RNA sequence: UUUUGUAUAAUGGGUCAGCGACUUAUAUUCUGUAGCAAGGUUAACCGAAUAGGGGAGCCGAAGGGAAACCGAGUCUUAACU
RNA sequence: AGGACCGAACCGACUAAUGUUGAAAAAUUAGCGGAUGACUUGUGGCUGGGGGUGAAAGGCCAAUCAAACCGGGAGAUAGCU
RNA sequence: UGUAACGGGGCUAAACCAUGCACCGAAGCUGCGGCAGCGACGCUUAUGCGUUGUUGGGUAGGGGAGCGUUCUGUAAGCCUG
RNA sequence: GUUUAUUAAAAACACAGCACUGUGCAAACACGAAAGUGGACGUAUACGGUGUGACGCCUGCCCGGUGCCGGAAGGUUAAU
RNA sequence: AAUUCCUUGUCGGGUAAGUUCCGACCUGCACGAAUGGCGUAAUGAUGGCCAGGCUGUCUCCACCCGAGACUCAGUGAAAUUGAACUCGCUGUGAAGAUGCAGUGUACCCGCGGCAAGACGGAAAGACCCCGUGAACCUUUACUAUAGCUUGACACUGAACA
RNA sequence: CUUUAAUGUUUGAUGUUCUAACGUUGACCCGUAAUCCGGGUUGCGGACAGUGUCUGGUGGGUAGUUUGACUGGGGCGGUCUCCUCCUAAAGAGUAACGGAGGAGCACGAAGGUUGGCUAAUCCUGGUCGGACAUCAGGAGGUUAGUGCAAUGGCAUAAGCCAGCUUGACUGCGAGCGUGACGGCGCGAGCAGGUGCGAAAGCAGGUCAUAGUGAUCCGGUGGUUCUGAAUGGAAGGGCCAUC
């Protein structure tokens, strides 16, 4: 990033926004891998168990990539519009 | 440069002012200025202050 | 001793 | 005690005779009013004159003062 | 050892979609009120890094 | 060799023989090639062991935004043709 | 008597010449100055590196001094050849 | 410093002007022989063979293809009093 | 008299003398993280520093600047 | 004038002739009174100038005596070196040629001499410039700091006014 | 609010006195054959001195460093950013220690709109009044004027005057122009809310081109956007601004 002595450009330039802390322990999940989980419910313990999100993920969406068929029971997992549309058309319980 | 940097602020609903240039030896008089606001949506009585 | 020095 | 000019500001016509435009596209940069804005062609506030409307670009020469004017032609 | 980032430039630039970088325009910190609203509009929405300009920012974020 | 330019009266070398200068490690990006492929791959370690375990982790499959959040959309904006 | 005078040893080093890959990394030859003193010399000690010592020239401190030598930071650094 | 202001000898044309025809004259162009690159067009693509065209001065520099040296496997093989 | 050992011996340096200034002695000052040494087993006719440089005739005016000395009423001013 | 630029100031003395010297005059560019002024006997391997004597310093060199140089025998270096079959001139040329062009001259090889050239040898020019070089030194450059100095608290207590 | 006054509630300051901290490089005795030291008497000082921490001053005594570049060699001088003209070779651009001039602003009107108007300079005539003030007429036609240098412009005025005003408004913005980039400029149209005008319309500063500095660091105001167990808050972020 030298210039020649003229001021470069990362120092040229504002520095702008924060870290925020949440951002870190917040996974989406798609769709294609609601199939690979154990059994038939969703949360955070059995999308642990079955290595999709991490230990230290504490908050989930379940975003729409594609290919859900099977019925599901999604628990305490905030759901998208399209997503939720996919899974009701899949058949299972969005959340209880 | 012997304009004083002076500011604006809104009457109604002051979460809102403008900035401009005033002489002091010339006009010692008030700005009144008749401006929008974006927080009121309305045309607004504004007032000089520093 | 600057003699020879082109100086 | 010489020494001192400014940058030049690269004016003159951008868009020629008989040129196809789009509108908002600028035309002539200049200073002065060289040229005029006619049908189709406004008038910046450095005089600056632009397409209104996309067309060809047109110069003519009209009043009783023998006036350079840029019309637009909506092709 | 691993290659370290340049901080600065971690402040200053995020990464897109496409692979681009995205910064804030600079004129906007302090004496605006000389400057007109139209260019204190146009300034205020983050802006994509040129390509000589790419060049030099992909090797001081040499990871994201 | 250095130069715009050297037979240059610019540098260097008396000659021979031997030795003498783009390396290694670790990351990252691109290219070639091989494996597998919406998947790929293990690190330390165990293991009599370049086998086999070990998927902790990492990268990719989703992005937008400073962020909360939303999500094939998202941000700006009171709302955008 | 005398930091008296002339003048050997002794101490020094003013001029010239020679030597300048020397006889000698500071001399020789011929003249020259002091020579009872603020003299010279032997033997032994003491002062040490931003320190010593200096009738002071940045002089001397082991043929080295506007900061000795040795060793280590150390393959300092070198947009220069 | 030595004629020294046609390169020289020498020239009253071997000088100058015009007109023309010959000829000499380069690593240019043609002829013959050979090698290589790139691109088209076919044979059945040992990703080759052929036909055509064109290219082939090179510093910094970029790209491609190789030769040779020492050591390891093949190799308790093979060569060698 | 001394001096650049090894291109400069001089007009340089020293000197006796002069003046200013500090120092009352556990002296000033110096070398010492300190203890302690030198000054000095001396004490103002002594010791240190600075300038000048035998002897003779003499060393004129300026205290605005800067340094030193004395005052400290008033303004400003630290830790607390 | 150890000071004076203009300058060899002007006048005088010394000389046949004196930018130096000596005495003056003051126009002191830019003397000056203890960073002392002006004298001064004696002293000085001290600076300048004049005179007498003396002479190879010189006019202008000559000869002689010894030590080398020269030859013979013995021993035996060094700096330097791209390779050499290593001429003059005039031109050209990275702009001053043994080497190029044109031209002239020149049998091959030593020995003793002399130094005009080989931009001769020697020492990565010491002058000049440059390096966002270095070292020392200076100061009312910046930032510190030893020392000196001020006050508070501690060691540190008791009475009074 | 004010002027002293007794009484207690508490410190401070100053001076004197005392000795028991501390000092003693005073005398004497012992360890001890000792001018070191320690201990014991005693004298002299005495809560001073001195030392530790904190602090103001001073401090080339010492240390670390800095002391620009261009430059018909360097130094001395001059310059360094921005605007206008020429060089500049009829697109743009184009160097010199080339030739000439300016800027580091002003203005709530000198901005917006509506309505209206049209100069300079001379000649004649007329109280003071005269080369030149005011008047009236004629000539002339933009040689004038533009808030400020030069150029380009300007009569439909961009010049001059009067009424009403705050568009010198917020969010954007198709599209272009110009830069290596950071950046800089022009912009029709759309949403909201206004001003002038009867209306078509015009207005998001000024006839245009100079009047200007990036980032970091902090100041102020608003917005739960985040907010280290939780609820706040601090601190950040964003928006406006210094
Ligand atoms: C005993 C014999 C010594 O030489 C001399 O005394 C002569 C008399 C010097 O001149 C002495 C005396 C004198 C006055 O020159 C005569 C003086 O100017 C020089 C600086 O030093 C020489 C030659 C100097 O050269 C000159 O140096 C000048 C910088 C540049 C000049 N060149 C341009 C031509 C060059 O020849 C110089 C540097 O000493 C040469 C270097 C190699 C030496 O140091 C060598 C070892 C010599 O000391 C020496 C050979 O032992």
């Amino acid at each position: 990033g030298f210039e020649g002595g003229q001021m470069p450009l990362y120092r040229r330039l504002p520095k702008f926004g924060f870290t925020s802390r949440k951002a870190a322990i917040t996974a989406e999940i798609r769709l294609s891998d609601l199939a690979k989980v154990e059994g038939g419910v969703v949360d955070l313990n059995t999308l642990k168990a079955a290595n999709i999100i991490g230990i230290q993920i504490e908050f989930a969406k379940v975003i729409l990539a594609g290919e859900v068929t099977t019925p599901v029971t999604v628990r305490g997992l905030r759901v998208t519009k399209g997503a939720r549309a996919a899974i009701e058309a899949a058949g299972g319980k969005i959340e209880e | 440069g012997i304009r004083e940097k002076i500011k604006l602020v809104s009457s109604a609903g002051t979460g809102h002012f403008y900035t401009t240039t005033k002489n002091k030896r010339t006009k010692p008089e008030k700005l009144e200025l008749k401006k929008f606001d974006p927080v009121v949506r309305q045309h607004v009585i504004y007032k000089e202050a520093k | 001793m600057t003699h020879s020095m082109r100086l | 005690r010489n020494g001192r000019d400014s940058e030049a500001k690269r004016l003159g016509v951008k868009r020629f005779g008989g040129e196809s435009v789009l509108a908002g596209s600028i035309i002539v940069r200049q200073r002065g009013t060289k040229f005029h804005a006619g049908a189709n062609v406004g008038c910046g506030r450095d005089h600056t004159l632009f397409a209104k409307a996309d067309g060809k670009v047109k110069f003519e020469v009209k009043g009783p003062k023998n006036r350079k004017f840029i019309s637009i032609e909506a092709e | 050892p691993k290659i370290k980032t340049v901080r600065g430039a971690a402040k200053r630039f995020k990464k897109t979609g496409k692979g681009g970088f995205k910064h804030k325009h600079a004129n906007l910190r302090h004496i605006l009120t000389k400057k007109a609203t139209k260019r204190k509009r146009h300034l205020r929405p983050k802006a994509m890094v040129s390509k000589g300009d790419l060049g030099l920012v992909i090797a001081c974020l040499p990871y994201a």
